C-alpha cells in the first residue's frame, strides 16, 4: 500500500487510484462488527432500512410490527467500540402509528426534514423529520408493497407506488394528485425504482415476471420490454414474456443508472442494459431467493469494482456486477434476510432479518 | 378578457331578453301543464322527453295546434316574435345586421315565413343545405351587407364558422347544454368584428324556458369552478328539481415550502 503513497505525492498517479483501490480493498475484507452494535428496539422483523442521502448519519428502519425507529450512526462516545443509539420512533403508542408491518420507508433526497413510509395497511404516510407528525396520507384500495422516491429529480417530486393492484401509482407531494396510474401490468407489482440518470425513467417489476421500463411523460404506455432471450420480435406494453421465469421482487439500477439487476422468485439475476433492455448475458449462478415479498438489495458506489449485495438466504452474498464472480457470503442471520444497504461513506454494510436483527458489517483493518 | 385589449376587438353586450307570453300562448301553456300526461310523468310513468318537447314547442311558438293572417306560424300569436319583429324593425331602421339562431329546424322555417311577410333580406342554413353550398353562403354573407338577417340552426351555426359580417344576434330558443348558446353568440365577436356587438337571449319568462336558463347557469358555475377558479359561489337561484312543469308568467423544494403548502391543502 506504500507504493499508493509514493506514487500519490509524486504525481505518478492520480489520488483516483489509490482511493477507488482502497476503498475495494475495504469491501473485500468487510466482516460482522467488531466495532459496532445497532441498539435493539423491534419486536419483530425489520423490513427495511434507509440511510440518509446526505452525510450518511441517520438511518430509518421500519419494523415488521409497525414501529418505525431513526437510529444514529456516528461514534458520539469516545470508545473505540459503542452502539448505535436510537434517536426517535414512531412507537405503538404515537397516535399515527402504521397498523401492520411497514414495508418501505425512504428518506426525502435533498434534504432530511422530512421521511416517508408505506405500509400493508394501504397508506403511504408523509412525516416531518423535526416535528416527527404525518403532514399527509394517501389511502390506497390495495396492500402497497414498494415505493420509491426519485432520487434526482429537482423538478417533480412524484412518488410511485407498487401495490397489489395492477396498476402503478404515481402520487405527487406538490400538490396531491395520487390519480395518476400507468397501464399495462398484470398482477401484483413486487418493486419500482426510478433511474437516478434520467429524470423520468421508471422501471416496474410485477408478479407477473416481467420488468417494464415506462416513461412517465410519454401516453404511449412502456418504452422498453425486459425479454430473457433477446430475440429478434417486439411485443406490447404487458407483464408477460419472462424476464424471469417466476415472480421479479427485485430491482436496482447500478451506480450511474447505466443497466439494471434485477432479482427473481426463479432464482437468478440478470444485468440488463437500460438503453434498449438487452440481456447482458452475465448470470450470478443459483442465488436463492423465495421471498413472497419485496427484496431489497443494493450496489456500491466509489469502489474500483462495482459490486452487489444481494440477500441469499440468510446470507448476503456479494458477487461482483460485470463478471459474476461470487466474492464471499456474509453469515450472520438466523433468519432470512430482506433488507440491506450500503454506506459509501466509510464501505459499511448494514443488514436486517426476520430475526428482529440489525447487523453491522466494517471492514476489518 | 386578457388579450381583448391586446387585441383592439369593440365593444359586447349580454342583454338577457324575459319575454311574456301572449294570451293564446299562456292560454294553451296552461291548459297542457294541466293536462295528464304531465300529471302520469310526475308519477314516473312516462318518460319525460315527451312533455319538455311539447312545452319547448308551446314556448317557441303555439305550433301544437295550428290556428286572414292566421296561417300556420303566424308571428303575432307568440310573444317571442312580436319582440323579434320589433327587434327586427329597430335593426332594419337602424341599418344593423342581424344574426337569428334558433334549436329547432321547424320554428326556423316559421321564422323564415315571418320574414318573407316582411321585406327583410334573409339568407337561411340549416342541416338540410347542401355541405358544399355552405361555405359559400357564409362567404356571402360575410360579403354583401343587402342581406339583413341570417337564420341558422344552432347545431350548424355555430361550431367553428367565422360570420363577422353580421352585427346583431338574437337567441330564441336556449337549451338543454349552454356551450351551444356560448357558441352560437360567440359566431359573432371574433377576430376581425369592426362593430360593437349585443347579444339578444330569448325567454319567455316563468316558463320552462327560465327553468333551462337555471339548469345552464348551474352548469356555467359548474365548469367555472374548475376553467376559472375553484371560488365559484354557489348556485342558489333554483334548486333544480323535476318542477319545471309549472306555469309562474310573472305580474428544488427545500422540504418546508413542500411541507407548508401540503399542510395547507390538508386545513380546508
Amino acid at each position: 500500500m506504500l507504493g499508493f503513497l509514493s506514487a500519490r505525492q509524486t504525481g505518478l498517479e492520480d489520488p483516483l487510484r489509490l482511493r477507488r483501490a482502497e476503498s475495494t480493498r475495504r469491501v473485500l475484507g468487510l466482516e460482522l462488527n467488531k466495532d459496532r452494535d445497532v441498539e435493539r428496539i423491534h419486536g419483530g422483523g425489520i423490513n427495511t432500512l434507509d440511510i440518509e442521502p446526505v452525510e450518511g448519519r441517520y438511518m430509518l428502519s421500519g419494523g415488521s410490527d409497525g414501529v418505525i425507529v431513526l437510529y444514529d450512526l456516528e461514534n458520539s462516545s469516545r470508545q473505540s467500540y459503542y452502539t448505535c443509539k436510537a434517536v426517535c420512533s414512531i412507537g405503538r403508542d404515537h397516535p399515527d402509528v402504521h397498523r401492520y408491518s411497514v414495508e418501505t420507508v425512504q428518506w426525502y433526497p435533498h434534504d432530511t426534514g422530512m421521511f416517508t413510509s408505506s405500509s400493508f395497511d394501504k397508506t403511504l404516510k408523509v412525516w416531518d423529520t423535526n416535528t416527527l407528525q404525518t403532514a399527509d396520507v394517501f389511502n390506497f384500495e390495495e396492500t402497497v408493497y414498494s415505493h420509491h422516491m426519485s432520487p434526482v429529480s429537482t423538478k417533480h417530486c412524484l412518488v410511485a407506488v407498487g401495490t397489489r393492484g395492477p396498476k402503478v401509482q404515481l402520487c405527487d407531494l406538490k400538490s396531491g394528485s395520487c390519480s395518476h396510474i400507468l397501464q399495462g401490468h398484470r398482477q401484483e407489482i413486487l418493486a419500482v425504482s426510478w433511474s437516478p440518470r434520467y429524470d423520468y425513467i421508471l422501471a416496474t417489476a410485477s408478479a407477473d415476471s416481467r420488468v417494464k421500463l415506462w416513461d412517465v411523460r410519454r401516453a404511449s404506455g412502456c418504452l422498453i420490454t425486459l425479454d430473457q432471450h433477446n430475440g429478434k420480435k417486439s411485443q406490447a406494453v404487458e407483464s408477460a414474456n419472462t424476464a424471469h421465469n417466476g415472480k421479479v421482487n427485485g430491482l436496482c439500477f447500478t451506480s450511474d443508472g447505466l443497466h439494471l439487476l434485477t432479482v427473481g422468485t426463479d432464482n437468478r439475476m440478470r444485468l440488463w442494459n437500460s438503453s434498449n433492455g438487452e440481456n447482458t448475458l452475465v448470470n450470478y449462478g443459483k442465488v436463492c431467493n423465495n421471498s413472497k415479498k419485496g427484496l431489497k438489495f443494493t450496489v456500491s458506489c466509489g469502489c474500483s469494482s462495482e459490486f452487489v449485495f444481494v440477500p441469499y438466504g440468510s446470507t448476503i452474498a456479494v458477487y461482483t456486477v460485470y463478471s459474476g464472480e461470487q466474492i464471499t457470503m456474509l453469515k450472520g442471520h438466523y433468519k432470512t434476510v430482506d433488507c440491506c444497504v450500503f454506506q459509501s461513506n466509510f464501505q459499511e454494510l448494514y443488514s436486517g432479518s426476520r430475526d428482529c436483527n440489525i447487523l453491522a458489517w466494517v471492514p476489518s483493518l | 378578457s386578457d388579450v381583448k385589449m391586446s387585441l383592439s376587438l369593440p365593444d359586447k353586450n349580454e342583454q338577457v331578453l324575459f319575454c311574456r307570453l301572449t294570451d293564446e300562448q299562456h292560454k294553451v301553456y296552461q291548459n297542457f301543464v294541466d293536462s295528464k300526461e304531465v300529471y302520469r310523468i310526475l308519477n314516473g310513468e312516462m318518460q319525460i322527453f315527451s312533455g319538455l318537447i311539447a312545452l319547448r314547442k308551446i314556448c317557441n311558438h303555439p305550433d301544437l295546434f295550428s290556428g286572414e293572417e292566421d296561417q300556420f306560424g303566424y308571428w303575432k300569436r307568440s310573444g317571442k316574435m312580436i319582440v323579434v319583429e320589433s327587434l327586427l324593425k329597430i335593426w332594419h331602421k337602424q341599418g344593423q345586421r342581424v344574426l337569428l339562431f334558433s334549436q329547432s329546424r321547424q320554428m326556423l322555417d316559421i321564422l323564415e315565413v315571418f320574414l318573407r311577410a316582411q321585406k327583410y333580406t334573409y339568407l337561411k342554413m340549416d342541416g338540410t343545405t347542401t355541405i358544399a353550398s355552405r361555405q359559400p353562403l357564409i362567404t356571402r354573407y360575410n360579403e354583401d351587407t343587402s342581406i339583413f338577417v341570417f337564420l341558422l340552426t344552432t347545431r350548424v351555426g355555430g361550431l367553428g364558422v367565422n360570420l363577422t359580417g353580421a352585427n346583431r344576434v338574437v337567441i330564441y330558443d336556449p337549451d338543454w347544454n349552454p356551450s351551444t348558446d356560448t357558441q352560437a353568440r360567440e359566431r359573432a365577436w371574433r377576430i376581425g368584428q369592426k362593430k360593437q356587438v349585443t347579444v339578444y337571449r330569448l325567454l319567455t319568462a316563468g316558463t320552462i324556458e327560465e327553468k333551462i336558463y337555471h339548469r345552464q347557469i348551474f352548469k356555467q358555475f359548474l365548469t367555472n369552478r374548475v376553467l376559472k377558479d375553484p371560488k365559484q359561489r354557489r348556485f342558489f337561484k333554483s334548486n333544480d328539481l323535476y318542477e319545471l312543469f309549472t306555469l309562474t308568467s310573472p305580474d428544488p423544494l427545500a422540504s418546508s415550502s413542500l411541507l407548508a403548502k401540503m399542510r395547507a391543502r390538508n386545513h380546508l
